[PDB]
């Protein structure tokens, strides 16, 4: 922030002034025996606000000593201090001054380590936890690192989810977004290098041995001989989960991940300009002492990062065979993990780490690179010697290969790996391009192994055969213009149809699981795409084929034992039924039957409370324009027949106990109710033929309510809507719990009701909302109603109709606040009515439904509802963003409320009320300074609010008075 | 001898009901296999099979992220319950302002004792684990102990350890748990209870069955424990229907069922396809028999010396100016990658790894308010009722008038001034000042 005026800065931040702070803190300290440690509870904010800004000097010593004495008193009295991880707490006051109280801190740590107080409820446990978890503890990490290492050794390890197998406490998920900044290790490496390296090695050895002998590891963990010197080998445990620990690409302990990340980051940052002899000596020290391959991975990473400094380490890594296998697995995971990513301190460090340049390379590239390239410090004699070393290593690997009849595919893979490295057996060719010069390196290859490679490559191309068609159809379905790249299927509908016939044959001719998993839904999506987008270009044979496939897939949800999965192809098929219904009059009986039986499906989808019946509902909404009588027959048929289907379901279940998936319920139902179903097909049902809705369940009535068009003018539709609203409102307004409506059903009803009301003519609106005007009370669905009206008005922009609805409820809300807003849900109702509960955007100029004329609403509100504290909260919150266009008048409204309703100065307030008032008054003065100076009335009106803020202890209020006066 | 539900014994009802649980267990096993297998392992051939690690990391990461967000709508660090006062009783208690101050300070100390009990007994931990079980298996069971010692966290049961039976209205009729422990580890009077019959070895696992069942001549659930069809004496107890200490929980609600359904069942085909593509990309890398690269600065370092016939000769260059096409060379790589991107788009949306009204009103609010409220019904409200009654039974909180004092959970949202003052400003200043160079 560049400017230096408190009326204009983005945030206000402050610090102590004057010698009074030092005088008071010293006087409290010197007389603490006469005041007594129980009674000093008033001084705690003073010592807190000093240590927040000043971290050296005598007053910072005294403040920290007072906080420590009070903490020790609470320990001796067993009284609880509320564990809540708050910046303003007492323990932070201790930690912020820890550079000044090193002898006292050392004594506390010695006592903890002596008594082994490592368990919840023992002395000092919270402070120890912070020292191991919180960045504010860094003066301790700088001052006393030898004790912090011992504390971590005591608190992290539990001797004999996968963290149990590693031998670790489940406090471990404190470190959940794993990162180099999760633990003190990154700073202890700077503070005490040698001792921290010892600690990392010991902890890793213990922990890996604990996992390796678990039942968890038994069929994942391998062991390998690792070369160190001529004739010298050691054994290490290894698997993909251990190797990738420092990357986070594998499911492994967040604590161990964070430790290994910190080690890699330290070596990459601090040895960047080091002497090669120093750097190589430490990398070899790490290799000799680890029993876990997770360290060897970190060493390999550093060798890949500084390749011209570290050849003598790379020479050792190339002589162990299995490191090539696991590093190649890492490289494939690194080249994909970033997309699956794509706490901000940690997450930006993860994203940046995915952009590290050295992640792209791997050990094969390095082995080839030393045979080809020479950099500025390397002589030709050196490069010749490097070639000789690598060629001895290759020759010693060739000599060990088995007799060729014995080979397994692992051997063939290793031979191909060796062929990619040995320059002696390669040809070269080159081509110039816009980006540089392309090089191709061509190995000379054994015919038996060549034929193996050719067969496997072919088999891959045989599997991946239809993936481009799948891509094209999916992009086309989702209307993503990336389909335009696929000109082999765009402009080619008949090619897509021919390949679809191949797929349908393969599925029918005993198609396997691996095939059906990837390819089993392509006929449905291709046929729906052709019917929806290309119908004019198809011939009649092609059209009929597409029709037969779409109608076949649409019937699958009617078979028993069906379970919904998101891309099974059925929803793609159902979406194309309007085209078939329009074009083929012989199909209409079948399609009416399919739609009716699918509306009876009540299974839920997703977390938000939707149901499968949405899919046929979208079809029905496209047909009301041309086929009104047919669709109305479906509506009345549903309301008649759905209550009978549930009874028949219970009967079939009961008889399946008497003697369920054995019985095709739909075939039974279709045979019992032939007469009524014939009335549905022939369109012979009316609103006179329905029963009274007095006992039908609300789920059934909502399912019908969602089928009626929201802008309909039909008499029978309007008459049916009028029944459903009375039925619902009777249950919503009840205080009896037995009547209570489900949350998702309640949201679903209220939003649709808002759409029906705001599309109505202006003179009909008082008849729509009448059941809620007559029954108005303090119950929660009154709040939800107001929120849904605000949402639909933001979508529709129906100015006069919204303000008519709001004008009709005013007297009811005014009457309600006179009982006091503490009852039932009255305060929530007030806040909803005054726009304070909705999620608005961050920088609104205003709202399209607010105009100059509507300022009289807020005038009446502040005149009539001023005593309820919810009113003051709501106005202050609104004038700061969504109602910002009335600010000059809002100052009058707030000043009046505070001047008349004296009890507000003594009552309790809503959270952030003071914060919003501070923002408002500070924003106004910056615009209006000269007028406030020159005009008596404006100055008095502002000073009322500033005096209220000073009465509540606001610093910003105080400074604003000293500016204005 | 027992009557009603308990007539045949706890082991008979467990074996009777276990038949119905198999489909739900199978679904849970399949969901675990493609996310984190140790959440619900069931494979028998452990002489050959691991808790098999997938190539795709998306399932594990998405599950952890979803549980972390649910454990912030539910159970935040701020106040999430209200001990309401009945308005009819408030209209009586208003007779003195001093009494209203004392009464509401009493409710304040009880609310602080509830949040004290939640944090001091670290309920946050087991609740996080429970949410993981609900996401992957749809079903979980909790038990709240009678207080002993200083510290009393809960106990959590997986679906394979219990059975439950429900009426047409979702009401719990009975529960049975199967519990196991070695003979020598049992309490001394329990070790003395099994002298007869077969000779127990010291490490022989004993199957103990707990039966909880509803009464009719009393408004109570009744409890006992059972071994080999014989009741363990002294384990008998009774609880009113309003405050039973056993709490079975469902992620999704279905009528006519004992049990709920998991979230990721809808997406198992996507996960199973993504793994299938990743394995092929690995094989596509391994089989390649040729390597191809490029030199970046327009060839101003002369590569012709490599085309000249000498293996012992070197180009002047760096890893700063050289690169290789080691996977991107392969012909089907680009389309396999593209389909993987589409599948990960659907999965990452589903696990939430993503006009003046903000449209998070759909996906951060409306999508969760359902499961948030339903877990308030089936998890939070029973828990606070049991905790209140336990605190009264241990004399820790007063016997306040039941007509006045009643609990409620305030699902929703917290204030924001304190929030930016700490998270955006002072914690950031702490991080920035601590991380500054030497």
């Amino acid at each position: 922030v560049s400017n230096s005026d408190l009326l204009s800065i983005k945030y206000v931040l402050t610090k102590p002034k004057g010698t009074g702070w030092q005088s008071v803190i010293q006087f409290i300290y010197e007389n603490l025996d006469e005041i007594g440690i129980r009674n000093i509870n008033f001084i705690l904010p003073v010592i807190q606000e000093w240590n927040q800004r000043n971290k050296v000097g005598e007053t910072t010593r005294l403040s920290s000593l007072i906080a420590l004495k009070y903490y020790q008193w609470t320990i001796d009295e067993d009284v609880y201090l509320s564990g809540r991880d708050n910046e303003k707490n007492i323990l932070h006051t201790i930690l912020h001054g820890a550079a000044m109280i090193k002898p006292e801190m050392e004594e506390v740590l010695v006592k903890v380590l002596k008594n082994r107080w490592k368990e919840h409820g023992t002395p000092y446990f919270d402070l120890m936890t912070l020292i191991l978890t919180d960045l504010d503890s860094y003066p301790v990490w700088a001052s006393l690192p030898e004790y912090v290492l011992q504390l971590a050794d005591l608190f992290w390890y539990r001797p004999l989810d996968i963290e149990d197998e590693f031998g670790l406490f489940r406090s471990h998920h404190d470190y959940y977004p794993e990162s180099p900044y999760q633990t003190p290790i990154y700073w202890l490496l700077q503070s005490q290098f040698k001792k921290t390296i010892d600690f990392i090695l010991d902890f890793t050895n213990k922990t890996t041995i604990c996992f390796a002998h678990s039942h968890f590891a038994k069929n994942e963990i391998e062991e390998v001989d690792v070369f160190i010197e001529e004739g010298k080998f050691i054994k290490q445990y290894i698997c993909n989960r251990l190797w990738c620990s420092y990357r986070g690409t594998q499911v492994s302990t967040y604590l161990l991940s964070s430790i290994h990340m910190a080690l890699e980051k330290f070596f990459l940052e601090n040895f960047k300009n080091a002497d090669s002899k120093v750097l190589e000596s430490w990398l070899l020290f790490l290799l000799r002492n680890t029993k876990s391959a997770s360290i060897s991975a970190v060493v390999t990473s550093i060798v890949l990062a500084f390749p011209e400094k570290t050849f003598n380490v790379a020479k050792v890594l190339f002589q162990t065979k299995d490191f090539f296998r696991f590093d190649m697995n890492r490289m494939v995971l690194d080249r994909t993990h970033k997309s699956s990513l794509i706490n901000s301190l940690h997450e930006e460090d993860r994203i940046k780490a995915c952009d590290d340049v050295h992640r792209n390379t791997y050990l094969e590239n390095l082995a080839l690179h030393y045979q080809i390239f020479r950099s500025e410090n390397v002589t030709e004699k050196d490069a010749i010697e490097r070639q000789q070393v690598l060629w001895d290593i290759f020759d010693k690997y060739y000599n060990q290969l088995p007799d060729e009849a014995q080979e397994t595919e692992a051997d063939k893979t290793w031979r191909l790996c060796l062929a990619r490295m040995d320059r002696r057996k390669m040809k070269i060719t080159t081509k110039e391009k816009d980006e540089g010069i392309e090089i191709s390196f061509n190995p000379e290859i054994d015919p038996k192994l060549k034929q193996y490679s050719e067969e496997a490559i072919k088999k891959n191309s045989e599997h991946m055969k239809y993936v481009t068609l799948k891509l094209w159809a999916s992009y086309k379905r989702e209307k993503d213009e990336r389909y335009k790249n696929y000109g082999m299927y765009e402009d080619n509908p008949q090619i897509a149809l021919q390949e679809t016939k191949e797929i349908i044959k393969k599925l029918n001719e005993e198609g396997g699981e691996d095939f059906r998993l990837l390819n089993g839904n392509i006929p449905a999506d291709v046929c729906s795409v052709l019917l929806l987008d290309y119908f004019n270009q198809l011939n009649n044979e092609e059209r009929e084929y597409c029709k037969d496939i779409v109608l076949a897939y649409s019937k699958l949800p009617l078979k028993e034992g069906y379970n919904y999965q998101v891309q099974d192809g059925t929803t793609s098929a159902i979406s194309a039924l309007p085209v078939i219904y329009h074009n083929y009059p012989m199909e209409r009986e079948t399609i009416k039957t399919i739609l009716l039986l699918t509306l009876f499906n009540d299974h839920s989808i997703g977390m938000a409370g939707g149901r499968y019946s949405v899919f046929p509902s979208m079809v029905i909404h496209k047909l009301w324009l041309d086929y009104f009588d047919d669709m109305q027959s479906l509506l009345f048929g549903f309301l008649i027949l759905k209550p009978k289907y549930v009874i028949l379901s219970r009967k079939i279940i009961h008889e399946s106990y008497r003697q369920i998936k054995k019985i095709n319920i739909n075939k039974v139902f279709l045979n019992n109710y032939k007469h009524c179903i014939s009335n549905v097909i022939d369109n012979k049902i009316s609103i006179d033929d329905l029963g009274s809705m007095d006992k039908v369940d609300l789920h059934i009535l909502n399912t019908a309510f969602q089928l009626i068009p929201v802008d309909t003018v039909n008499i029978e539709h309007k008459k049916l809507v009028s029944l459903i609203v009375k039925r619902f409102s009777t249950s919503l307004l009840s205080s009896v719990r037995e009547d209570r409506v489900d949350y998702a059903l309640r949201q679903s009803f209220l939003e649709r009701f808002a759409y029906f009301t705001l599309h109505a003519p202006v003179s009909d609106i008082p008849d729509y909302i009448k059941p809620f005007l007559d029954g108005f009370n303090g119950s929660e669905p009154i709040s939800e109603l107001f929120k849904k009206f605000i949402l639909v008005e933001d979508r529709l922009n129906t100015y006069a109709k919204f303000w008519k609805v709001w004008d009709l409820f005013f007297d009811k809300v005014v009457t309600l606040c006179k009982d006091g807003d503490r009852y039932w849900y009255v305060d929530k109702i007030i806040k909803s009515y005054l726009f304070a509960e909705s999620p608005w955007k961050e920088n609104s100029n205003g709202w399209h439904t607010f105009k100059d004329s509507n300022s009289q609403f807020f005038c009446d509100v502040s005149r009539t509802m001023g005593h309820c504290p919810s009113t003051l909260y709501s106005l202050a919150k609104s004038l700061n963003n969504i109602a910002s266009c009335y600010l000059n008048q809002g100052i009058t409204w707030l000043s009046e409320i505070l001047s008349v309703n004296k009890k507000l100065w003594e009552k309790k307030l809503e959270n952030d009320t003071v914060y919003y008032l501070e923002c408002l008054v500070r924003r106004y003065i910056n615009n209006e300074r000269e007028r406030i100076r020159r005009t008596k009335q404006l100055k008095q009106e502002v000073l009322v609010i500033l005096d209220f803020l000073v009465e509540k202890g606001s610093v910003v209020g105080y400074m604003s008075r000293e500016n204005i006066l | 001898k027992r009557e009603g539900f308990a007539e045949n014994g706890a082991k008979a009802v467990y074996d009777a009901l276990k038949n119905d649980r198999n489909s739900y267990e199978t679904r849970a096993e399949n969901c675990a296999k493609y996310t984190i297998p140790s959440l619900f392992p069931k494979d028998s051939d452990n002489a050959s099979t691991d808790y098999t690690t997938p190539w795709q990391a998306v399932g594990a990461r998405g599950l952890n992220n979803l549980a972390s967000k649910l454990m912030l709508a539910l159970f935040p660090m701020q106040t999430w319950m209200k001990l309401t006062i009945s308005e009819f009783e408030a209209k009586q208690l208003v007779a003195q302002p001093a009494e209203l101050a004392k009464v509401e300070e009493g409710l304040s100390m009880v609310e602080r004792i509830l949040m004290n009990y939640i944090e001091s007994n670290s309920y946050r931990v087991t609740l996080f684990e429970t949410l993981k079980q609900l996401v992957v298996a749809g079903n979980a069971l909790l038990y709240i102990p009678e207080p002993e010692g200083a510290y009393n966290p809960m106990k959590l049961y997986r679906l394979s350890s219990y059975v439950v039976q429900r009426d047409a209205f979702g009401t719990v009729l009975q529960i049975v748990t199967l519990d196991k422990t070695a003979y020598a580890a049992l309490p001394e009077d329990v070790r003395n209870a099994m002298d007869s019959g077969q000779e127990h070895k010291g490490d022989e696992m004993i199957d103990v069955y707990t039966h909880i069942y509803l009464d009719e001549e009393s408004g109570e659930y009744l409890k006992y424990e059972e071994i080999d069809g014989v009741e363990v004496d002294g384990t008998d107890a009774s609880y009113p229907v309003d405050a039973c200490p056993y709490i079975p929980v469902r992620m999704v609600r279905i009528d006519g069922e004992s049990y709920g359904r998991s979230y990721c069942e809808e997406y198992l085909g996507d996960l199973r396809s993504l793994e299938n593509l990743q394995e092929a990309i690995v094989k596509m890398s391994m089989i390649s028999a040729k390597v191809i690269g490029l030199v970046n600065p327009a060839g101003i370092t002369q590569v012709r010396r490599l085309t000249k016939a000498q293996t012992g000769d070197f180009v002047s260059g760096r890893p700063e100016d050289i690169s290789f096409l080691q996977l991107e060379k392969a012909a089907d790589f680009s389309v396999a990658k593209a389909v993987s991107e589409q599948i990960e788009g659907r999965l990452s949306y589903a696990f939430m790894l993503n006009e003046e009204i903000r449209y998070v009103a759909s996906e951060l609010e409306d999508t969760l308010g359902g499961v948030y409220s339903i877990l308030s019904q089936e998890l939070q409200l029973p828990m606070v009722r049991v905790l209140l009654k336990q605190l009264q039974a241990t004399n820790q909180i007063p016997e306040l008038p039941k007509e006045a004092v009643e609990p409620t959970i305030s699902t929703g949202m917290e204030a924001l001034g304190r929030g930016q003052d700490l998270d955006k400003l002072e914690r950031c200043i702490a991080a920035w000042s601590a991380l500054a160079p030497m």
